[PDB]
């Protein structure tokens, strides 16, 4: 009824969500040339800026994950923007995909943080200058937070895109139900829809960047 | 039904929890105003943090709405 | 099997064997979690 | 209340130290001239 | 509207000029100063000082200590004890002095000379970071 | 010279003098040394004044006297209520630095 | 009916969530006052951020009212 | 009647939302006090913003009371 | 009766809205403390604004209590 | 009885409103700490205002508890 | 029983009011951090006020818990 | 059923408690903005604390959601 | 049963009270960020207070959860 835009799309009985997930990278052409067209120029510029702004903080071991993280911040971003197209199915609105993006990443990061550096890894569970009478619970709280963080990532992205698209759709329905009534009110609701669309573009970009930044900071912590 | 009724009540309740995100964004953007009024040369950089700050405040707010719908429709 | 392993498996190997091992372990954990979920349904 | 003031210094000393640090980190092209223009000859009696 | 007067014991960089914004590294934090700023007076710590002219160009000096004062009439007087333009310095000497001072710190034990050493370290750290 | 001229009739009313001034053109290092010595003297002056020879022209000079306030003076001055981020520590540092500045200025004049 | 009753209750509840936007705009404009009192030369620019700050605070508030009406009429 | 009862309950609930305006005006006038204590020469101008700040805080508060009466009488 | 019951419930609810006035006066007098600690020469004048600030915070609080009694007795 | 039940519910609700006084005293004494750390020479005088500030925050809190007991016993 | 049920509900409600004490201690110790970072020579003295500040914040919190138990057991 | 109904009500209630985390992250990132605007040379280090601060605020928020689901599904 | 139902409701309610601890830790770590950005030489010492501050905020939060479980299992 209302969640028609989030049901796994199928066409002619075929699960066409796979094509929608595969499509974004088709919008990033590459080239072995030296001077190239405008699209690849700007896109290489953006990848350069993003890599610089993200990886810089990491040490020599962290930056090996660079290829990963940048790719991440691209994929998500493109997907999000492709969502804002009419009648489009946004695969980030699915909890499944975000779980599969988060649990492996944060997982492996905590894994490598435990394999080596195990001493300080178990010591990060305790801040530096903690007095004695409050030691035990300060461990368990960190345990819960760490052991849940991937859930936070996945849901924060999933439901955010969900609510964005759902609200845009509801205000659209409202404008529809105000088409046959006061035209100035129809224009006011339309303008609110325009502002919300702009905000949704911004929230797309920002949610991509924030998912990336959070995973990156976890990596930094466990390196 | 009493079930449907309690779904409505719990939905409104879980919705209450968005006041936290409201005040959080209020604080974040107020601090951004102050910090920019102090050291305007850093405006760009400051703005970044602001967005991030915002991006986590709304985060918690989202969870509230989540349960809301996850009670209103999924349950 | 040719130009596939040449244009796919060639570049990725240093990542697929050393950089992404913990990633593979996490993938296994995520798959087991998803299987447990799909079971209890 | 900075740390050195807790230690018993004075901003004159802070300024001397900082000016000296900037004068030493000066390139040898300008170092001798800048040090000359800030050398202290006065003597307490 | 802003009448700026940047000076050193031996040199006058600006005088009664009209800039748009000057950024100073006050001992109680960095802050910017534009026209009609709230009247204040502060002492400096070693740091950059970027002066923005009306046209938009920026002059980046480095001051080791001194005093900034902005008054009711938007008249700013910035006196700096040693005001060097950033080119007259180098990273290697700064880093070496930083190492020497850190070593003396981890060697020293008395509060007076320890504080002196830490001040030197602060100056050198500000140096290295401010350069590049 | 001034110390030798004033020492006889005024010896008790005396804290510190200085030499080596006059041979070399004075520089801020000298003024900083003097300010150091004046602060590290165990004498908190509530007010003070410096007296020099304001140079007017190659033929004319006027003996002038500049005032020198203390921390409590500028602090308690009600007109200092409009100055911002002000506390006793910042005012103390600024007071000391202005003392050195005015000594340097008097020397160069 | 119990359904209509719960609609009213959930409407009032979801309405509670506007206190967050209230406090948020309060904070934003208070910070704007302070930041302008400090660095008045930037007034214009500062004001911009304020509006934006406001524009997001009311944002969250809107969502609350949304559910309100989206329960009062659409459901 | 259960309808009248729920009208009373929803009225009290929607009334709760005035706490946001209360805290908002509190913050605004507190910030005005601080900003004036720091740069009193701007008092007049500052006061203007304050009123405006207030004028939007009460704004949101009004909406709450609105639903209140718009439930108590219009419904 | 269910009516009397809902009157009690709505009274407690509308009473909740006094927390806003509580926090508002808290903020106002805290800011007054700071502003006086910074520019004590203006104490008298500052105090004036404080009272006014207070006089509006309690204002909103009053409205809450209003509905409270205006439900408890008038209805 | 349903009346006694609603008395308990409304009592808990009206009790909720003490969070405002809690945060208010928190803010007041925090500001007192800051203002004293700035201008300690005024400590005595500052403390006075603090008490007064406190004396009004608890004030509003009291009202909440008032209704509480004025529902629990008087009604 | 409906009485026991309402006792549980009112207990949870009156418990809500501890959020005020939570935020109050948060503010107090944050202000203590700032005030000490400014004027560390006064640390000892400052700490005193902090405790006192804390001692009143928890105060209000206590009242909440009071009603809680004073409903859970005494009633 | 009355059990399912109360599960929904308690879920919404326990969800309310996320407003605390919302305001907490708001405050943390606002303070980060200010502290960076004051001493930008420490940006990196400051950011660390911010995350940690955030990491505990969300912490408490989590507990709320915990009970929520631990009532919605486990009970 | 109505008893089990009210246990769930009261559990969610008492859980709401963790928002206070959430905001409290938010404030504490925000103030720690600011205080360190001001006087970084005191970092170590400052951090100590922070932990202590945190150690009391979570304290109150604990009490909430306490009643929660002390209702969910012990009663």
């Amino acid at each position: 009824n209302l969640f028609a835009s989030f049901i796994a799309p199928t066409i002619l009985g075929l699960p066409a969500a796979v094509l929608i997930i595969l499509f974004p990278p088709l919008l990033i052409p590459t080239s072995k040339y030296l001077i190239n067209n405008r699209l690849i120029t700007t896109q290489q510029w953006l990848i350069k800026l993003t890599s610089k702004q993200m990886m810089t903080m990491h040490n020599t071991k962290g930056r090996t994950w660079s290829l990963m993280l940048v790719s991440l911040i691209i994929f998500i971003a493109t997907t999000n923007l492709l969502g804002l197209l009419p009648h489009s199915f946004t695969p980030t609105t699915q909890l499944s995909m975000n779980l599969a993006m988060a649990i492996p990443l944060w997982a492996g990061t905590v894994i490598m943080g435990f394999r080596s550096k195990i001493k300080n890894a178990l010591a990060h569970f305790l801040p530096q200058g903690t007095p004695t009478p409050l030691i035990p619970m300060l461990v368990i709280i960190e345990t819960i937070s760490l052991l849940i963080q991937p859930m936070a990532l996945a849901v924060r992205l999933t439901a955010n895109i969900t609510a964005g698209h759902l609200l845009m759709h509801l205000i659209g329905s409202a404008t529809l139900a105000m088409s046959t009534i006061n035209l100035p009110s129809t224009l006011i609701i339309f303008t609110i829809l325009i502002l919300l669309t702009i905000l949704e573009i911004a929230v797309a970009l920002i949610q991509a960047y924030v998912f990336t930044l959070l995973v990156s900071l976890y990596l930094h912590d466990n390196t | 039904d009493i079930d449907t009724a309690a779904k409505f009540i719990g939905a409104g309740a879980a919705t209450v929890g968005v006041a936290g995100s409201g005040a959080g964004i209020g604080t974040v953007f107020g601090s951004l105003i102050i910090g920019y009024a102090r050291n305007p040369s850093l405006k760009q950089q400051l703005f970044s943090y602001a967005i991030l700050g915002f991006a986590l405040s709304e985060a918690m707010g989202l969870f509230c709405l989540m349960v809301a719908f996850l009670i209103l429709f999924a349950m | 099997l040719q130009s596939i392993i040449k244009n796919i498996w060639i570049p990725m190997k240093p990542y697929y064997t050393k950089v992404y091992q913990e990633i593979w372990i996490g993938m296994g954990l995520m798959g087991f979690i998803v299987y447990k979920i799909r079971a209890a349904d | 209340v900075a740390y050195w003031r807790q230690a018993g210094l004075s901003y004159i000393r802070y300024s001397q130290i900082c000016a000296k640090a900037v004068r030493d980190a000066l390139k040898t092209e300008f170092k001798a001239n800048a040090e000359k223009t800030s050398g202290s000859n006065v003597k307490i009696v | 509207q802003m009448s700026f007067t940047f000076a050193s014991p031996t040199q006058v960089f600006f005088n009664g000029a009209n800039v748009r914004q000057v950024d100073v590294p006050t001992l109680t934090g960095a802050f910017g100063i534009l026209a009609a700023h709230v009247p204040t007076l502060q002492v400096l710590r070693p740091g950059l000082v970027v002066v923005h002219a009306e046209d938009g160009t920026t002059s980046k000096y480095f001051v080791s200590s001194g005093s900034i004062a902005v008054n009711a009439d938007s008249s700013v007087q910035l006196l700096a004890e040693e005001a060097v333009t950033l080119d007259m310095l180098d990273l290697g000497a700064a880093k070496a002095n930083l190492e020497k001072a850190q070593a003396e710190l981890v060697g020293t034990a008395d509060e007076a000379t320890r504080a002196e050493i830490q001040i030197r370290i602060e100056a050198n750290e500000a140096l290295v970071k401010a350069l590049e | 010279k001034i110390r030798g001229i004033l020492y006889r009739t005024h010896s008790d009313q005396f804290l510190v003098a200085f030499k080596e001034v006059g041979r070399k053109p004075p520089t801020f290092g000298d003024a900083s040394v003097i300010a150091l010595e004046l602060l590290n003297s165990g004498y908190e002056f509530d007010e003070g004044s410096i007296i020099f020879n304001k140079f007017r022209s190659v033929i004319s000079y006027k003996t002038e006297e500049k005032p020198i306030f203390s921390l409590n003076t500028v602090a308690s001055a009600d007109s200092m209520s409009i100055y911002d981020d002000i506390d006793a520590d910042v005012l103390q540092n600024y007071q000391e630095y202005n003392l050195a500045n005015i000594i340097y200025y008097s020397l160069k004049e």
